[PDB]
């Protein structure tokens, strides 16, 4: 709201360990294969399944409530297996959002309730708008905005994304405290 | 020298590409998606303030020169195709945008009708331009446009889109998907122009003269009991997903008739050729009649060229045109590119001529000095 | 033709008058606001006021440069592309075609008639355009009446009143007996 | 950028055209002293690339290939990048289940090399017309040159010497009767799936087909890498030669990376009166600033103004430390403690200072808008200096006034 | 004399090219100084 | 013609200047490309 990030008070129940905060409400079925190296946030009722995964997330990663990050299955003639996805640094997944994406780049703002397709690659410094469908096996270049049910080039982003996005994710993390 | 770019700014669609090519590289709706506005504003709009028009054209030309075409604007020349009697302030603005902001080397303001003639190769021909706003005709005799014997009527895309909207609202039968299996009239107050255009293209067609003449008298109901031909089957068209509009068979073949209807005045798209040709010089009559050209996307409508050429030969026998244009052989030219992209193709053929282009075209150095674009009005 | 050419220039200003009814209001626009500039080239370079005209519906239209460069086509019909002499030319040519002795008296007595002389600054332009074509140091008097539009009728009204008119006209019985020529031969 | 509403508080540009834009979008010009907008600055073309298979193509190859990738294809039905599937290869879409088999294109033995677009039907007639007009234009050039050098000479067409292969195109034959509309169209159900919409018709302009079976898939459109160059200044910013899979700038320049960015941290009540807290972070390592000015009286386009923001505060010296600092590491005396300013200054963290503005809302009905001028000490470094060799006191002394327009939520 | 005028025009066009190249030299040379700084930064960052 | 001869000699000298300037620009561009290759190596290290 007018550049400034607003207050969000968390409850007592949340798994805070080595900077990484993960809501107890949010199930993450397969805790072994999933890994959170940095000071990540995972909001309540969110899913990070371990269906033969290697879900590596960023330094300041944010996943809002009711949102799912599942790896896609690669339809290979040699052997059909689930491809391990790698969420980049400073990644912001918005609320109620579906992600079946392989290799999500750093410094990205994925919009609200937007379905990303199977085996979908996202390069760094991009932005997917809200109520948008990226089809299976699609690529989005840097400094781009993809939107619509087709999921196609809408326009370009501001030049200063790399520097700006840092402030957003770090401010949200700092502003997001217990009550 | 570099291959000069060709742009053709229209109300419905803009043609864009490079000179010495078989057709245009990009053809897109002439609109811009501004932040806040739900429906995108139209880039060409006649009779508005210059500053507001300048901003829209600046926004549009930017999209053409970077997103659609990929080339530096300052490097290579421009060939701006625009119809004769295009509003003064609009053409003045369009040039001022290209010369000031983009800093183009030189613009050439070619009339669409003379460009359409080059594509065929014939030096003299009659040219009808059934566009979005107005269906204009202009006789071209051996390179010289005859402005004396001009002709225009508002029987294009806009007039056809409006006629379709009116007819659909009368016989309105939509299946919303909320106990609306039964015929529900006018659930939506207005239908968006994007939908109406898609219905027109896919569903509606141009009827034969014999069947059309019956349709005219049928809807009139001039002291006759159900004297209409059997219509085509009713086509169901989806509106915004769930809502399914059942388009009546009568609407498909009646909507077009407003173009070819006489309406007492004796002013149709057909009559406009013969009205112009009768006003032409006596020596030029037989050459122009033999060489007819039908450009514009409105004439793409299926079975338009057959109805027009037939309606011509019927209106010839009518006593007004029977004396002068009685024993004349009307033959249509088939241009190499499609009816929509005839105008553009001429500018590309002209753009390929680097030697003549530089001389005829207005240089930026001249415009910066003078600030006076040459027109067919007095200097 | 001036009304027809004004409609074309009004479309070049961006106001269409396609309908036959809408042609009548172009004739009204012409009759209301259209001034003949003494020098046409100077008024074109000068920025116009764009004088607003009110239509029957109530809508306003800014005419601008179309106002003055429409009736110019009388004095210079080659501009649009009509092969004619021009209003200044036909007057001079008609005098020059006549015998040399009368030329001076015919220049000294010119009368403007009809409605297409009532254009604002018509007499001013014609005088200037005639002078340069006509011989040097010749007196040119263009005597316009106040009732130019109704001049042709008033002439007939006077002619009709005279007792000489009784002889001039052709009787109904004369037309039945004499034949078709009767009307033509008595004309003069 | 979008999550936080950067499209609210805007900075003004100086020149011919005045524009209100977010600082995120604007660029600072270092050659001179005047920030300019994406609109004001001139655009260039650097490199072309495919959005699917990120391959940097040269400018020459693009002109030959008509600004398209040979390997990648976009579907005609919906607008999405196609994928090669095997059984011996067919082209299929993920969003819609349109195949290359549907339209009736035969499967190729080789993956990429086999696929092609048919030649344009009126390509042979085209070249013949160009060559005819080229020869005919060349005659006019010689005539115009001969006429011009005769005028330049001014010899009155003096005959010193004796004065004074042809290409003839056949003009297209006019058909007596054009083909009528087929009698099928009368008394036949029209399937809207079979016939194509305008959008997908017009994407293939060379021979836009009514039927779907004719409509072939066009090559994927190449995208552009923009480089900005100003009117007064020369260079400004640009991009690398490997913009594909890179977020690095060859020359990073932006208004947020020089001019101190203002943000509305707290928003108070909108009912006729309130006290709004706004932050003023610095980007430069060591500098000084001040938000003293009240935007004069009816000067610098204050038409948007619908309130009277006092901001009656003297300059406050803030500095940025490009390092990972702890929560209250050290307390500096002269910077922080000396100008305590409890009423004026809300809080002073690292590269951060909150300031209370006394706004007067409900002067109009709604949509509260405030105009205020912000000053800053711009270390321009216009003169030649290697790692701040020159003192740059006159540069630092220069006070640059940016007319800011903050828009409260209302 | 036509050859003289044409050769003068050729020299003038070459001088225009030279001036454009000089403007590009200045602008892209400030760019190259920035890139030199960037290359130093890149070596340091490679170490880091 | 003698004046034009002086102009033509100066034009040839300026063409030599153009050759030198273009050579310097191309060489600096090649050096920057090598630096960018080094940067790409650094980026590979960073990816690792
Ligand atoms: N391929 C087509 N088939 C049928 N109708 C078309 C086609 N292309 C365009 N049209 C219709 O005809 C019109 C043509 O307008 P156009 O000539 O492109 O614009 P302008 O006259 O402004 O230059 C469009 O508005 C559309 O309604
Ligand atoms: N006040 C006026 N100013 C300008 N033009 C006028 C004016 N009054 C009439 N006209 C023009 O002159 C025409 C009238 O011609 P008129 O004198 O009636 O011809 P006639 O002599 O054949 O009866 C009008 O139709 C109009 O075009
Ligand atoms: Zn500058
Ligand atoms: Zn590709
Ligand atoms: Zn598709």
């Amino acid at each position: 709201m007018e550049l400034g990030e607003l207050l969000y008070n968390k409850s007592e129940y949340i798994e805070t360990a080595s900077g990484n905060k993960v809501s107890r409400q949010s199930v993450l079925c397969g805790s072994q294969n999933i890994v959170l190296n940095g000071k990540t946030i995972v909001m309540n009722d969110c899913i990070i399944r371990g269906d033969l995964a290697n879900v590596r997330v960023g330094r300041h990663c944010v996943v809002k409530s009711r949102s799912v990050i599942r790896p896609p299955f690669k339809k290979f003639s040699k052997g059909v297996a689930f491809f391990p996805l790698h969420i980049g640094d400073h990644v912001f997944i918005e609320e109620d959002c579906v992600v079946n994406a392989a290799q999500i780049g750093s410094y990205v703002h994925v919009g609200k309730n937007c379905v990303i397709g199977r085996r979908c690659v996202l390069k760094d410094c991009c932005k997917i708008l809200d109520n948008t469908v990226l089809p299976p096996e699609t690529v989005v270049p840097p400094f781009t905005v993809f939107s619509g049910c087709p999921g196609l080039f809408s326009g370009e982003l501001p030049e200063c994304t790399q520097e700006l996005m840092i402030d957003v994710t770090k401010s949200y993390y700092q502003k997001f405290l217990p009550l | 020298e570099k291959t000069a770019v060709v742009i053709d700014l229209g109300e419905a669609f803009t043609k864009c590409g490079f000179a010495g090519e078989t057709g245009p590289r990009c053809i897109i709706p002439s609109v811009i998606k501004k932040a806040g506005m739900p429906k995108p504003i139209k880039v060409v709009q006649y009779n508005i303030n210059t500053e507001e028009l300048y901003s829209y054209l600046k926004e549009f030309i930017h999209i053409l020169y970077f997103r659609h075409l990929l080339v530096n604007p300052r490097d290579r020349r421009v060939v701006v195709i625009e119809s004769v009697l295009c509003p003064s302030h609009f053409r003045e603005t369009l040039t001022r945008v290209l010369f000031k902001y983009f800093e183009v080397p030189s613009v050439l303001l070619a009339p669409s009708h003379l460009m359409a003639l080059l594509t065929l190769g014939i030096n003299s021909a009659m040219v009808l331009d059934c566009g979005y706003r107005e269906s204009l005709v202009l006789p071209i005799y051996e390179g010289i446009p005859v402005l004396n014997c001009w002709g225009a009527l508002p029987l294009g895309g806009k007039a056809l889109h409006k006629e379709l909207e009116t007819q659909l609202l009368e016989q309105c039968t939509v299946d919303t998907g909320a106990a609306k299996e039964q015929s529900l009239p006018s659930v939506m107050g207005s239908i968006p122009e994007g939908v109406l255009e898609d219905i027109k293209v896919r569903t509606c067609f141009v009827s034969d003269l014999t069947r059309g003449l019956k349709i005219q008298a049928a809807k009139f109901n001039i002291d006759g009991n159900t004297e209409r031909p059997s219509p085509p089957p009713n086509v169901d068209y989806p509106l915004d997903g769930e809502k399914i509009l059942h388009v009546l068979g009568s609407i498909r073949d009646s909507v077009v008739e407003i173009l070819f209807e006489q309406d007492n005045e004796e002013k149709s798209v057909a009559t406009l050729i013969l009205d112009s040709l009768m006003q032409c010089p006596i020596d030029t009559r037989k050459q122009l009649a033999e060489n007819l050209v039908i450009i514009g996307g409105t004439s793409m409508l299926p079975g338009f060229l057959h109805r027009l050429l037939a309606e011509i030969r019927y209106l010839v026998e009518k006593p007004k045109y029977k004396k002068t244009l009685g024993t004349k052989t009307f033959r249509i030219h088939t241009p190499p590119a499609k009816a929509n992209c005839v105008a553009w193709l001429g500018g590309a053929i002209f753009g390929a001529l680097q030697d003549i282009l530089g001389s005829r075209s207005v240089s930026k150095e001249y415009y910066n000095q003078t600030g006076r674009i040459p027109d067919w009005c007095s200097l | 033709d001036v009304s027809r050419f004004l409609r074309l220039y009004l479309r070049k200003e961006g106001y269409d008058f396609h309908s036959s009814s809408e042609f009548e209001i172009v004739k009204a626009i012409k009759e209301r606001a259209c001034y003949l500039s003494i020098n046409p080239q100077k008024d074109e370079t000068l920025e116009t006021e764009k004088a607003q005209y009110y239509l029957p519906d109530g809508s306003t239209i800014e005419i601008g440069p179309s106002r003055f460069r429409a009736p110019e086509l009388l004095f210079r019909p080659d501009l649009i592309g009509e092969e004619s002499e021009g209003i200044h030319e036909v007057l001079v040519f008609a005098i020059q075609k006549s015998d040399m002795d009368l030329r001076r008296t015919l220049f000294s007595n010119i009368v403007l008639s009809g409605g297409s002389t009532l254009f604002k600054g018509f007499g001013d332009r014609l005088l200037s355009e005639v002078k340069k074509l006509a011989p040097k140091d010749v007196k040119i008097r263009i005597s316009a009446p106040q009732e130019r539009l109704y001049s042709t009728w008033i002439g007939g009204s006077i002619l009709a009143s005279l007792d000489t008119f009784k002889k001039m006209w052709v009787s109904k019985k004369e037309y039945e007996e004499d034949g078709a020529r009767s009307i033509h031969r008595k004309t003069f | 950028a979008s999550l936080l509403q950067s499209e609210r508080v805007l900075y003004l540009v100086q020149g011919e055209k005045k524009v209100r834009a977010p600082l995120s979008q604007l660029y600072f010009c270092r050659y001179c002293s005047e920030l300019r907008s994406l609109e004001c600055v001139s655009h260039e073309v650097d490199s072309h690339y495919c959005p699917s298979c990120l391959e940097n193509m040269p400018s020459a190859e693009a002109k030959l290939k008509k600004n398209r990738c040979a390997n990648c294809f976009d579907c005609p039905g919906c607008m999405h990048t196609l994928s090669t599937r095997a059984t011996a290869y067919y082209l299929a879409c993920g969003f819609c289940r349109w195949t290359s088999r549907d339209v009736g294109m035969a499967d190729k033995s080789v993956a990429s090399g086999g696929w092609q677009e048919p030649d344009h039907p009126h390509t042979q007639r085209m070249n013949k017309l160009i060559e005819y007009y080229q020869q005919l234009a060349q005659k006019e050039k010689v005539e115009r040159d001969r006429k011009k050098l005769a005028r330049r000479r001014n010899y009155m067409p003096l005959a010193f010497s004796q004065h004074t292969k042809e290409i003839k195109i056949e003009p297209a034959q006019a058909v007596d009767e054009v083909e009528p509309l087929p009698e099928d169209y009368y008394t036949r159900p029209v399937n809207l799936t079979e016939v194509t919409t305008l959008q997908q018709r017009l994407l293939q302009p060379d021979f836009q087909p009514i039927c779907a079976s004719q409509l072939y898939p066009r090559h994927k459109h190449l995208l552009i890498k923009r480089s900005l160059r100003c009117r007064q200044c020369e260079h400004n910013l640009s991009k690398p030669e490997f913009n594909p899979t890179s977020i690095k700038f060859k020359i990073q320049l932006v208004a947020v990376n020089y001019i101190p960015e203002v943000r509305i941290m707290s928003i108070p009540n909108l009912r006729y009166m309130k006290e709004s807290q706004v932050l003023l972070t610095l980007t430069n390592p060591v500098e000084n600033l001040t938000h003293v000015t009240l935007l004069e009286c009816e000067e610098g386009d204050p038409d948007d103004t619908n309130s009277t923001a006092k901001v009656s505060v003297p300059p406050t010296e803030l500095v940025l430390a490009g390092k990972d600092a702890a929560a209250e590491y050290d307390e500096l005396a002269e910077p922080q403690d000396f100008p305590d300013d409890p009423d004026v200054v809300a809080f002073r963290k690292a590269n951060k200072v909150g300031v209370f503005i006394k706004v007067t809302p409900q002067r109009e009905e709604g949509d509260v808008t405030v105009c205020f001028k912000l000053k800053h000490d711009f270390k321009n470094l216009a003169a030649p200096i290697r790692p701040v060799e020159e003192a740059d006191p006159g540069a630092e002394v220069s006070w640059l006034t940016q007319h800011v327009e903050l828009s409260l939520g209302p | 004399q036509d050859r003289v005028l044409i050769l003068e025009r050729q020299g003038h066009d070459k001088d225009l090219q030279l001036h454009q190249s000089q403007l590009e030299l200045q602008e892209v040379r400030l760019s190259y100084r920035q890139l030199q700084x960037x290359x130093x930064x890149x070596x340091x960052x490679x170490x880091x």
